[PDB]
C-alpha cells in the first residue's frame, strides 16, 4: 500500500497551487486534488498514541483503495478514529490474519468488513 | 502550557485556529503583493478578511503605555478574549471596519470605538 | 544586500511563478472553450446572413437599411472590455483607439454616447469626462446569447427610438494566440451583405413590411453576439501569453537571485573564517 | 553647490523635479521587471514615459570618445541643459521617440535626428 | 567527446538529431497534458510518435539484469546502435507498436518482439 | 564595412529578445531581424580554418551592402564558401589590389563580381 501512498502524495504535493483554480472543475484533475486532501487528513496524528501496524495498514489500504472519495475531508479522523473501535469489535480475524502472516488479508473480506462499517458510519 | 489538559480544550481549538489563519495568511502577502487582491479566489479573500481583523484585535492598550497612546490601558481576562476571538473566527464582525480593532481591549470597546466612525 | 532578504525574494518570486503558470494553462484551458463557442456559432450565422440576403434586395423602406437613417446626429458607441487586468494590452488598445476616434471626429460632448462591456471600460470613461448611458459588468466566462440579449435588444431599441442615429463597435478580433487586432465594424445603419444563390430566400415571400419590423433587429443582435465571442477568444488568448510572459520572467529572476545569494553565502563564510583565523592567531 | 542661492532656483527646481522623476521611475522598476508596463496606473505610465527620455537626454557624446565612435563630441552650456531639461519635463517632446535622445546635445539635435529617422 | 571531429559525422547528426526531437517532445509535454493529443497538428503527432519510440530504444536489458527480470543481457556496438537510432529516426518503424522498444539490444530484436507480439 | 557590422549585432541581440515575446513588429522591425540573422550566421566559423583579412573584408562588404538579402539564412555559410572558392577562381585582381594597397578596390568592380557570382550560385 505504501508504493500508492507515495505516488498519491507526489501528485498532490506537485500539482498542488492548482487547487485556488481547481475550484473551478477543470480536467478531473479534482479527482488527484481530493485523493491528495484526504491522504494528507489521514497522516496526521496526535501525541501519545501510537497506531498498531495493522491498523495502520488497514487504514491506508482503505484510502489507497477509494472507500473515503464520498466522505469529506472534514470527517476523516472521525471516520479513522471509530474504524479502529469497529476493526477491534468485528475484524479480530483480519488482525490476527494480519499479525501472524505479515501479510494483507482476502480483498474480499476486507472490501466486506469496510462497507459494513461505512454503511454504519453516519456523515456529517 | 499549551495542551488540552492544561488549558482546555475549547481554548486549544480557537487557539490552533488562529494560528491556521494567520500561517495561511502569511503565504497570500507574497501573491498579493504583485498580483493584487482581485486574482484570489472567494475563499481567500474572506481568509484574508479575517486575518486582518485578528491580527489587529491582537493588539491591546497597557496601562504604562499612557505616554505613548493618550488613551489608558485595560486588562482583559482569559475567558473574555477566548469569546472575544472565538467570535472574530466564526466572522459575527466581518462588516466592522479593520481600524475599528486597533489597540481596544475587549471587543466590546471594538463595536463601541465604531461608532466614533459612524459604522 | 543580506541572505534573509534574498531568500525571502527567492521564495516570493517561486510562488509568483508557480500562480502564473497555473493561470496560464486555466487561460489555455477557457481559450478552447472559446474558440469551441467561436465555432458552434457558425451555422446561425449563415443561415440568418443568408436570408436578409435574400430580403434585403426588397423595397427596404424599413429604417435600419437606409444607407444614412438619419443625418449627423449623436453617434452611439459600442465597445467591448474585459472586467479583470491582467490581460496585457487587450484593453488599453482598444480604449486607446475608442478615445482617438471620438477626440478628432467628434470634439463635443453632445454628439457621441458610450456602450460599454466590462468594468473596465467604465472605470476608463467615468474617469475621463465621458457619457455613458448602458452598463453591463458581470458576464460569465463561456456567455450565452440570453446572458446580455436584455442590453442588445435595448441598444438596438435606441437607434429605432432615435436617440442616436449611429452605431459602431469596437472589440479585439482574434487571429492567433499572440496576435489580437482591434477591429471597428459599423453596426447600424445596416449597409451591405454577400452575394450568392439569390433570391432564392423570398418564395415564400409573407408581405415585406410586416416581415422586416422583425428580421432587422434579429440582424444586429446577432452581430452584437459575434462580437462578443471573439472578444472573449482574444481576452483568454491575451491573458494566456501575459501569464507565460510573466512566468518566464519570474524562472529567470530567481536565476538571477539565486546566483547572487550563493556569492553571498560564500562571501560570508570566508569572512568569519578569516575573522577566526586572525583573532586564534593574534595571541 | 546644488543649492538655491548658488545655481539659480530655476535651476534647483529643473534638478529637484528630475531627481524626483528618476526616483520613481527606479521604485517602479521592480513591477516593470515581472509584469511589464501593461499593469501600471496612468501616472506611472507617464512617469516612465518621462523618465526614459530624461535619462535618454542625460547621455552626452564626448570629443574624447570620437576615437572610439566616429561622431564629433558637443559641449553644451548649462543654461541650454535647464531649457531643455525644462522642455522635456513640461511634456513638449512626449511625442518623440526616445532612440531619439540618446548621445546629442543641445535639445534642438534632439529634433533634428528625429527628423532624420521616421517621424 | 561529442564532437564531429573525433566521434564521426554520421554519429554527431543522428545523436544532435534524438536530442532535437526529445526537446521538441518534452516541450510538447504541458499541451499534451492539458489537451488531447490529437489536437496537436499533424507534425506534431509525428514528433510525438518518433519520440516515444526513441525513448523506449533508449532502454536496454543489462546483463546483470537477469536477476531481476530472467532474460539475458545485451551489448550494442556503437554502429550498431547508431544504425538503429538512424533507421527509427527515417521512419522504418513507425508501424511497430511502441512496447516492442522496450528492452532490447539490436534494432532487429526490435523486429522480432513485434513478430512475436503479432 | 566593420562598423555597421559592429553596433547592429550589439542591438539586434536585444530586439531579438522583443521578437521572442512575440509582437506585431513593423517593417523595418523586419528589416532589421533579417540583417542581423545573416550578420549572426556569417560571423560563425570552423575549427583550425583562419581566413584572410582580403576575403573576410569582400565577405563583410557583400554582408553590408544588401548582396545577401535574397539569401535565405540557411544558405549562407554555403554561399560564403562557394563565393571564396569564385573569388580564388576569378577576383585575383582584386585580392591583389586589397593585398597591395589596403584599401578597397573598386566598388564598381564589387558589385559587378558579387552579381556575377550571384548568377552562378544555386538557391537551396
Amino acid at each position: 500500500v505504501a508504493g500508492t501512498l507515495r505516488l498519491d502524495l507526489a501528485a498532490y504535493r506537485e500539482l498542488e497551487a492548482f487547487a485556488q483554480f481547481g475550484s473551478d472543475l477543470d480536467k478531473a484533475t479534482q479527482a488527484k486534488l481530493a485523493r491528495g486532501a484526504r491522504t494528507v487528513e489521514v497522516l496526521k496524528q496526535d501525541l501519545h498514541q501510537p497506531i498498531p501496524v495493522e491498523k495502520q495498514v488497514l487504514i491506508i489500504y482503505a484510502l489507497t483503495r477509494g472507500f473515503l472519495d464520498d466522505i469529506p475531508v472534514e470527517d476523516v479522523r472521525r471516520f479513522e478514529k471509530e474504524f479502529y473501535l469497529f476493526l477491534d469489535q468485528n475484524g479480530q480475524h483480519l488482525l490476527e490474519h494480519i499479525r501472524t502472516t505479515k501479510d494483507l488479508p482476502n480483498e474480499d473480506d476486507l472490501n466486506k468488513a469496510i462497507e459494513a462499517f461505512k454503511k454504519t458510519f453516519v456523515v456529517s | 502550557a499549551l495542551a488540552p489538559e492544561i488549558v482546555g480544550e475549547e481554548h486549544y481549538q480557537v487557539a490552533r485556529k488562529v494560528q491556521q489563519t494567520l500561517q495561511r495568511y502569511k503565504e497570500l502577502q507574497d501573491i498579493i503583493a504583485i498580483l493584487g487582491m482581485d486574482e484570489l479566489s472567494d475563499e481567500d479573500k474572506l481568509v484574508v478578511h479575517r486575518a486582518r481583523r485578528i491580527q489587529f484585535f491582537l493588539s491591546q492598550n497597557f496601562h504604562v503605555a499612557e505616554q505613548f497612546t493618550g488613551q489608558p490601558g485595560s486588562y482583559v481576562p482569559v475567558k473574555e478574549t477566548v469569546r472575544g476571538f472565538k467570535e472574530i473566527l466564526e466572522g459575527k464582525y466581518d462588516h466592522l471596519p479593520e481600524d475599528a480593532f486597533r489597540l481596544v481591549g475587549r471587543i466590546e470597546e471594538v463595536v463601541e470605538k465604531a461608532k466614533a466612525m459612524g459604522v | 544586500a543580506s541572505l534573509r532578504d534574498i531568500k525571502t525574494r527567492i521564495n516570493a518570486t517561486k510562488k509568483t511563478s508557480q500562480i502564473t503558470k497555473a493561470m496560464e494553462m486555466v487561460s489555455t484551458s477557457k481559450l478552447n472553450r472559446a474558440e469551441q463557442n467561436a465555432k458552434s456559432f457558425v451555422p446561425y450565422m449563415e443561415k440568418i446572413q443568408e436570408v436578409v440576403a435574400n430580403v434585403a434586395l426588397g423595397a427596404g423602406g424599413a429604417s435600419h437599411p437606409m444607407l444614412v437613417s438619419r443625418p449627423v446626429k449623436k453617434t452611439g458607441y459600442l465597445v467591448i472590455t474585459s472586467d479583470r487586468g491582467l490581460a496585457g494590452a487587450y484593453n488599453s488598445n482598444v480604449l486607446r483607439l475608442v478615445y482617438q476616434t471620438i477626440q478628432k471626429r467628434h470634439a463635443s460632448p453632445d454628439e457621441y454616447a458610450i456602450i460599454v462591456i466590462g468594468r473596465v471600460g467604465l472605470s476608463f470613461f467615468r474617469k475621463r469626462n465621458m457619457p455613458v448611458i448602458l452598463d453591463i459588468t458581470r458576464l460569465p466566462d463561456q456567455p450565452s446569447f440570453a446572458d446580455i440579449k436584455e442590453i442588445a435588444r435595448k441598444t438596438v431599441g435606441l437607434f429605432a427610438d432615435g436617440t442616436f442615429d449611429e452605431l459602431y463597435m469596437y472589440y479585439n478580433h482574434y487571429v492567433s494566440a499572440i496576435q489580437q487586432e482591434v477591429t471597428e465594424r459599423k453596426l447600424l445603419p445596416l449597409t451591405d451583405l454577400a452575394e450568392n444563390k439569390q433570391r432564392t430566400v423570398y418564395e415564400f415571400e409573407p408581405s415585406q413590411e410586416e416581415i422586416l419590423d422583425v428580421l432587422l433587429p434579429q440582424y444586429a443582435e446577432s452581430l452584437i453576439y459575434g462580437a462578443l465571442l471573439d472578444a472573449k477568444a482574444s481576452e483568454h488568448a491575451a491573458r494566456m501569453t501575459a501569464m507565460k510572459n510573466a512566468t518566464d520572467n519570474a524562472n529567470e529572476l530567481i536565476r538571477t537571485l539565486t546566483l547572487s545569494y550563493n556569492r553571498a553565502r560564500q562571501a560570508a563564510i570566508t569572512q568569519e573564517i578569516t575573522e577566526i583565523v586572525a583573532g586564534a592567531n593574534a595571541l
